[PDB]
């Protein structure tokens, strides 16, 4: 309902999950009990809406040996956790890319993204920013001595 | 009526620059110990009572795209995980070939 | 120096697939999405997509989702594209694109400065005018194109047998190496492009681009 | 109104003239502040003096005020063409609002067009003589009709004298007409006075 | 330093109500003060009232005190020192000695003693309160004449012939051909109808380079006329030109 | 605009796709671009209300 | 009433002139990572004695608020006396004045203290 | 006439004077190897805010030139009035009074300014 604020009112949105590439972008990755998780996120973005009771479980891999940030030269093994690693969160946010050369059709397509791990930080300080105090101000008035 | 210069010192005067920043996360978080979990080692703690002055009749422009603290918020990550990973375990003599089969499944 | 060094043209059966490489040099290859649009003669050129080598992220145009396939090696610093179900219609010169700002700070994809050679492929809005335009050397060309949308808008020179050059960008900004003699205005909607004294290497065809759509070009040649 | 300005006050130009605002002790002028505004009729009002005797921003020096215990005054010197207008003053405090004056009328010491009654209006039926004055002064003009050389005393109607951009004067003159007397008489004209000079001009509509 | 735009004429009976807005933009809307002044006819320039932004406090004059409502919107930002605001105003009971042109004026400065002094003023709004009907204008062609034979220049034009009531905005071209353009004021009839004149003086040789179109606005009937004023003169000292 | 010395307790929590532990939004749903009509900068949309 | 550090940037200059004392008492305040707020506070007190250094040269020296014998030209933003105190705030006047900041500093530190303490030299030897 | 910084060291004492606010003005000035410079000029400011301690505890504050009441001692060399700023240097007079510099700054921070602020808090308070 927010995005048709955007790309017109009566539009037909689509979600469809990852077009491909490395596994730290086609998968939700993150950090539980010093695991690192890819899960599948194609149950969550596998919609299509028009202008007008359980759990949905998603398969996670888990991977030891990573390299986050695109980073050569500094490869980190996880070490194994002992006992059964259970964890909850709070989804708050999305990072969506939309499919281009459109022209024809009134549908938009949106796909999960991520890879610059800036997004995430930007998520968090768009409300915040950097001034620097000057001050020595002049200003004209009647006062002078002899 | 002629006008005179007067020097000013201490006008909210402020102009957008960017500068080191230097962080800050609680005291509670210090007792969690643990060898230094993450980063909070030589950390200043966080003020009790933070003051929030709302700025009336202000009205400042933001930029969450041309913004400097991510930048830095990144390069601090990225040299907190090579500080975390400096002193720890190299497996250098562990790309020996593995004689691997399936689980016992 | 910048340079996205391409593979060789070939010619390719209907139903068959293609696949074509871009070596990328010059530069940090993690810092910018590569781009991949197909000119066709006397057809406005596509965009097909882009892909980040820093995760090795893409973006497909709607038209060949299904279909094509963008990766990379970040060793070699190569892009590679796979295109199946090939058709007639997919007949054009493919050319992998590199935008102008590219730091480690951020980017801007849609300003291509850089350009590969092109590779010829034969399988068997942004309202521009004039189509065309018959000057002689010293006269200045007036070209236009409206857009809708409004945004950094820039414009390419093709010149006979040559991949396209960067000329103008932001609708007013003069790249490298383009003399005063290019200059850009704007009004509205509407943009110009005027070249003045012309020369035996400004004739050829100039396109108009807002993001990733472009005019349907104006030839200038020589009278 | 209780502030009385000068009914009417005069100057040549580049001389001075002085505009009074008084009145009683409740609105002028002990402990009371008194502004001074250019206000020309149909067109949007200028602030020129606030405070007795302080100018507003980007006003000329040309202008200058001065506030007595029960009456203050505006003294404009060097006079130009484009300030014979109306000015009103205002009694004013921090608190309370403005109680504007009576007004006062600053005075600082031709083309004809005839157009006879257009061919859809002769369908209707109905005729109308419009005869336009511009670019004359100072504005004081008679207009007088004549129908086949004979003095009109019925449908005669002229605008006021209104100053125009080029600070000039413009007038219009009407003269209802019958379609039967348009066709009846020979010519019609429309004879204008303007210091002893009559001109006249004079519309045929037998051809 | 900014500008002040209201909304358009409106005719009003009396006993109803009527709100009139006044759009600023350029400067920040909530440091100065609303003042609203109408002159009539009759009783000459008289302040009604003003209005704060910021806070809402309002002092209106004991005239206007039971029959005068002042509405302000919140400041919409633009930059860090100027933006884009609203203010409204309602005024009931109207009755026949209100019709005038009324005013929205900005004050001149934010602290002293004359904070809420009308300094910026608006265009203004003509207030018509009548019970005498809305009456559609009569816009006829004014054909071209001579105006210098040895200069080759001619005066064609429009005619607004009774029309209720005040006013009507002309324009030429949709707004194309200024230049030259004379507007006279209109005459007070005997029945109570205006009628007012325009006239643009052109050269003789435009003829097939140039569309003649008058531009008769009147809001208060919602009706507008487009006429093509024909080039084609019947002035006999003119034709000799051509 | 407020101004403060130390901003409020933000979590580096790295992930991709799904922001996970982060400040929910305010009424609406928040949707931020650099760019709606360029289709290569992301959309960062942020909640309201923490999905489970 | 104390609007806190920066608390009158949004009101006029002469309101602002009220709170210097405010924004003067904050502006000093009293292994890698650890460098990181070494360079800081370095910078932050050359900054400080580089301020100090401009207000002493000229002529003021004690600090807040000082007068000096310098006609205002009017090119410089030719506005009135209750035209800057009472309808301009400081950022919109720094906004204006940014040009001939540099110009006005050195009609301060030169044409001044170093013409009229050689004067008082002169009188104070009789 | 401007001989630049430290133009006058061969001159006499009394042309020296002269050049006061020069030698003053150049003396503040506004990975490893940056931080040979970072050293250097905090050593810089501090030897700066030494010399303004020192010129401040004494009874001048006023910076370039004070007076004292302070009788000159015949053992600091004795010499004449037209004999010092007409026939010496600084530098030649700083190498016979470096046995003293400490005494007198002894006498100048003690004996002043300590015993003249509290005779002018008992002379203020009446
Ligand atoms: C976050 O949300 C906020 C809302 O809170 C939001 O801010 C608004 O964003 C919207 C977009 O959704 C804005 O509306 C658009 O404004 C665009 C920019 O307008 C500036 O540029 C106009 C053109 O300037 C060039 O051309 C003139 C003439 O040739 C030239 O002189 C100048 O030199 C310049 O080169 C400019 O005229 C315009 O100025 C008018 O408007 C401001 C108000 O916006 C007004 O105050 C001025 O007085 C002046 O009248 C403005 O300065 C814009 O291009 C766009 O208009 C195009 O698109 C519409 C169709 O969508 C077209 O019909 C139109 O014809 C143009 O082609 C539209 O008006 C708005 O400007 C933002 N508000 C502010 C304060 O910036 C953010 O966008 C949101 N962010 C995100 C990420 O979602
Ligand atoms: C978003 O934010 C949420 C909120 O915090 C966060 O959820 C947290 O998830 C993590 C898992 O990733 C949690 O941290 C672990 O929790 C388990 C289970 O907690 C039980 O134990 C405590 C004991 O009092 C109970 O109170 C509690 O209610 C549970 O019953 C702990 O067992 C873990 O402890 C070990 O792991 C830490 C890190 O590995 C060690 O630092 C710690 O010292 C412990 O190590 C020791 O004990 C191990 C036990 O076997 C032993 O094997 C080890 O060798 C070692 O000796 C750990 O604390 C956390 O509980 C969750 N938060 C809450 C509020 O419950 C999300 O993770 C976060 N999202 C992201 C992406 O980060
Ligand atoms: C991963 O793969 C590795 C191999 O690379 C595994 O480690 C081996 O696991 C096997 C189990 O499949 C182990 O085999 C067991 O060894 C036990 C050791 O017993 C010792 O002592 C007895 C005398 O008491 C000797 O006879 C014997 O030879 C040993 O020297 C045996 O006792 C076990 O026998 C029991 O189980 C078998 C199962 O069929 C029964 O038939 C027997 O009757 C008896 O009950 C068994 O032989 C082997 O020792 C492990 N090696 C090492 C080096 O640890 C992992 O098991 C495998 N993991 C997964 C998940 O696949
Ligand atoms: C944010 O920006 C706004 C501007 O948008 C500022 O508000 C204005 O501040 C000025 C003064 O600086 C105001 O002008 C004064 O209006 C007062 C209104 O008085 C009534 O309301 C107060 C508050 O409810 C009551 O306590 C009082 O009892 C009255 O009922 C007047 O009393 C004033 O007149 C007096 O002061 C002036 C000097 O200003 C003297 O010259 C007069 O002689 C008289 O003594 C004056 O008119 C204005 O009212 C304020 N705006 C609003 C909407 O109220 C803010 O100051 C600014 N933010 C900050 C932090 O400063
Ligand atoms: C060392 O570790 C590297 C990981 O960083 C390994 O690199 C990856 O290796 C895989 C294969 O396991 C490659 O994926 C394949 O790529 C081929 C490409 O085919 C084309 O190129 C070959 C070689 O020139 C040519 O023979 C063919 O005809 C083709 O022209 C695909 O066809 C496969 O389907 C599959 O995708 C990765 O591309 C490669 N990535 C990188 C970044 O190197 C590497 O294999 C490891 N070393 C060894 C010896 O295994
Ligand atoms: C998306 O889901 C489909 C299932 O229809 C699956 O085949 C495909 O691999 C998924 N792609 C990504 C990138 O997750
Ligand atoms: C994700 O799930 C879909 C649906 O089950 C499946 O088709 C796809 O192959 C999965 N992706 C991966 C990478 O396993
Ligand atoms: C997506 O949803 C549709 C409709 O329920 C279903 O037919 C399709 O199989 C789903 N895709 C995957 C990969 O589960
Ligand atoms: C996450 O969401 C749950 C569900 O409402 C809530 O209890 C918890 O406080 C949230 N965590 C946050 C906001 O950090
Ligand atoms: C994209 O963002 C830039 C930066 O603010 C802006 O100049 C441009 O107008 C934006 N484009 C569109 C289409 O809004
Ligand atoms: C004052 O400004 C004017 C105009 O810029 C200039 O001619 C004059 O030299 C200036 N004088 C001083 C003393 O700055
Ligand atoms: C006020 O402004 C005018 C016009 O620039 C100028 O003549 C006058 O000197 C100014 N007065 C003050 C007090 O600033
Ligand atoms: C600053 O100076 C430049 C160059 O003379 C000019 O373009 C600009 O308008 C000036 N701005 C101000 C605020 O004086
Ligand atoms: C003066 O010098 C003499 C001899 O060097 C010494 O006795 C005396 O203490 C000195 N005076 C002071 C005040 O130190
Ligand atoms: C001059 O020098 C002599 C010899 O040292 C000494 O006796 C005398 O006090 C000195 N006089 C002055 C005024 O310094
Ligand atoms: C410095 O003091 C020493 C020790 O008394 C002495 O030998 C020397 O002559 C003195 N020098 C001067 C220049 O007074």
């Amino acid at each position: 309902k927010q995005l048709r604020k955007h790309f017109g009112n009566n539009t037909i949105i689509r979600f469809a999950n990852s077009s491909g590439g490395d596994l730290e972008v086609t998968t939700h990755s993150f950090n539980c009990g010093g695991e690192f998780f890819y899960c599948n996120t194609s149950g969550l973005f596998n919609s299509t809406w028009i202008s007008n009771n359980d759990s949905i479980t998603l398969p996670c891999r888990i991977k030891q040996i990573i390299n986050m940030w695109q980073r050569i030269g500094q490869a980190m093994y996880a070490p194994p956790i002992q006992g059964v690693i259970r964890c909850v969160s709070n989804i708050t946010g999305l990072i969506l890319t939309r499919d281009g050369g459109a022209n024809n059709t009134s549908t938009e397509t949106f796909r999960p993204g991520g890879g610059d791990m800036r997004d995430n930080w930007r998520s968090e300080l768009y409300k915040y920013k950097v001034v620097k105090i000057e001050p020595l101000g002049v200003a004209p008035t009647r006062c002078k001595r002899r | 009526e002629n006008l005179w210069v007067t020097v000013y010192y201490g006008v909210p005067v402020w102009k957008d620059a960017e500068t080191t920043l230097f962080c800050a996360s609680d005291a509670k978080a210090y007792e969690t110990e643990k060898h230094n979990v993450w980063a909070t080692c030589a950390c200043v703690p966080t003020d009790p009572n933070p003051q929030e002055i709302h700025l009336e009749n202000v009205t400042e422009e933001f930029n969450m795209w041309k913004n400097n603290m991510v930048e830095q918020m990144h390069t601090d990550i990225i040299s907190l995980w090579d500080q975390s990973l400096k002193p720890c375990v190299k497996l250098t003599p562990l790309c020996v070939t593995l004689q691997c089969t399936n689980v016992t499944n | 120096q910048v340079r996205l060094s391409q593979s060789g043209g070939q010619m390719k059966k209907p139903g068959e697939s293609m696949r074509l490489s871009c070596r990328a040099s010059g530069y940090e290859f993690l810092n910018c999405p590569i781009n991949w649009i197909r000119l066709a003669p006397g057809r406005r050129p596509e965009w097909m997509g882009w892909l980040k080598p820093r995760g090795g992220a893409v973006n497909y145009a709607r038209k060949f989702q299904g279909r094509v396939t963008m990766t990379r090696d970040v060793y070699s610093d190569t892009a590679f594209l796979e295109l199946r179900s090939l058709t007639s219609d997919d007949t054009a010169v493919y050319f992998c694109t590199r935008g102008k700002y590219c730091t480690a700070r951020d980017y801007y994809n849609w300003d291509f400065e850089h350009w590969g050679r092109g590779a010829p492929v034969t399988v068997s809005v942004l309202t521009q005018s004039p189509a065309t335009l018959s000057l002689s050397p010293g006269e200045t060309a007036i070209i236009s194109c409206r857009t809708s949308q409004s945004g950094s808008l820039a414009w390419y020179q093709q010149r006979p047998g040559q991949a396209p050059r960067l000329v103008i960008y932001s609708g007013s900004t003069r790249a490298a190496g383009i003399p005063d003699r290019f200059s850009g205005s704007r009004w509205g909607a509407d943009y110009n492009l005027s070249i003045s004294n012309l020369e035996s290497g400004d004739f050829g065809v100039y396109y108009c681009q807002q993001y990733e759509f472009f005019g349907q070009g104006t030839k200038v040649q020589v009278d | 109104s209780v502030l009385t300005q000068s009914a009417s006050v005069s100057g040549s130009l580049g001389q001075s003239v002085t505009i009074s605002c008084t009145g009683p002790n409740s609105v002028c002028c002990s402990h009371k502040s008194i502004s001074w505004y250019q206000w020309p009729p149909g067109r949007a009002p200028t602030l020129i003096i606030y405070e007795d005797n302080e100018r507003a921003p980007g006003i000329s020096p040309r202008f200058s005020g001065y506030k007595s215990y029960w009456s203050a005054y505006l003294t404009i010197s060097d006079l130009r063409p484009e300030d014979e207008t109306t000015y009103y003053c205002c009694s004013y405090t921090h608190n309370s609002g403005c109680v504007f004056g009576t007004g006062t009328k600053v005075s600082v010491l031709p083309s004809v067009t005839l157009f006879p009654p257009s061919s859809e209006e002769l369908q209707a039926n109905k005729a109308t003589l419009v005869c336009l004055i511009s670019d004359f002064y100072p504005g004081a003009v008679t207009v007088a009709w004549k129908a086949d050389s004979s003095p009109v005393k019925a449908g005669v109607e002229t605008t006021t004298p209104s100053k125009q951009s080029n600070n000039k004067y413009a007038a219009s003159s009407y003269l209802s007409l019958t379609p039967e007397q348009w066709k009846s008489h020979r010519s019609y004209s429309c004879q204008v006075t303007h210091e002893g000079s009559t001109v006249e001009k004079t519309v045929a509509p037998t051809e | 330093q900014g500008q002040l735009v209201q909304s358009g004429a409106e005719l009003k009976k009396p006993g109803a109500s009527v709100k009139i807005s006044c759009k600023t933009s350029g400067y920040r809307f909530n440091f100065y003060h609303i003042n609203w002044i109408r002159q009539t006819a009759g009783r000459g320039p008289e302040w009604m009232g003003w209005i704060s932004p910021y806070s809402g406090d309002k002092n209106l004059a004991p005239a206007f005190q039971d029959r005068v409502i002042m509405t302000t919107d919140t400041e919409v930002p633009v930059t860090s020192f100027t933006s884009t605001g609203a203010a409204y105003m309602e005024i009931r009971n109207l009755k026949f000695d209100d019709t005038g042109t009324y005013f929205c004026a900005k004050g001149l400065l934010r602290d002293g003693s004359s904070t809420w002094l009308p300094y910026l003023w608006g265009q203004g709004t003509l207030l018509t309160v009548s019970s005498a009907s809305t009456k559609g204008p009569s816009v006829f062609p004014l054909a071209p004449s001579s105006k210098s034979t040895s200069g080759g220049t001619a005066a064609l034009g429009c005619l607004v012939k009774d029309y209720f009531p005040e006013p009507v905005t002309v324009s030429w071209n949709s707004g194309a051909l200024t230049s030259g353009v004379h507007t006279f004021p209109a005459v007070l009839q005997s029945s109570g109808l205006y009628s007012l004149s325009s006239v643009v003086t052109v050269p003789s040789s435009s003829l097939g380079t140039q569309t003649y179109i008058c531009n008769v606005n009147h809001k208060p009937s919602n009706t507008k006329v487009d006429k093509r004023v024909e080039p084609k003169s019947c002035d006999k000292g003119l034709e000799v030109l051509f | 605009v407020s101004t403060v010395q130390c901003t409020h307790g933000i979590k580096p929590v790295v992930s991709t796709q799904l922001l996970l532990n982060g400040s929910l939004a305010e009424e609406e749903v928040m949707i931020r671009s650099e760019n709606i009509t360029n289709n290569a900068k992301n959309i960062l949309v942020q909640f309201n209300t923490p999905v489970q | 009433v104390f609007l806190g550090f920066l608390g009158a940037a949004g009101s006029t200059m002469g309101a602002a002139s009220m709170t210097l004392t405010v924004q003067a008492r904050n502006l000093l305040s009293g292994t890698v990572w650890g460098i990181k707020q070494l360079q800081a506070r370095v910078l932050a007190v050359e900054r400080y004695l580089r301020d100090q250094q401009l207000l002493g040269i000229w002529g003021c020296s004690g600090k807040l608020i000082c007068c000096t014998n310098v006609p205002w030209n009017s090119s410089w933003s030719n506005r009135n006396l209750s035209e800057i105190w009472d309808n301009m705030t400081w950022l919109q006047w720094d906004k204006e004045i940014s040009n001939y900041t540099q110009i006005i500093y050195g009609l301060l530190e030169e044409s001044q203290n170093q013409q009229e303490k050689n004067e008082q030299d002169l009188l104070a030897l009789d």
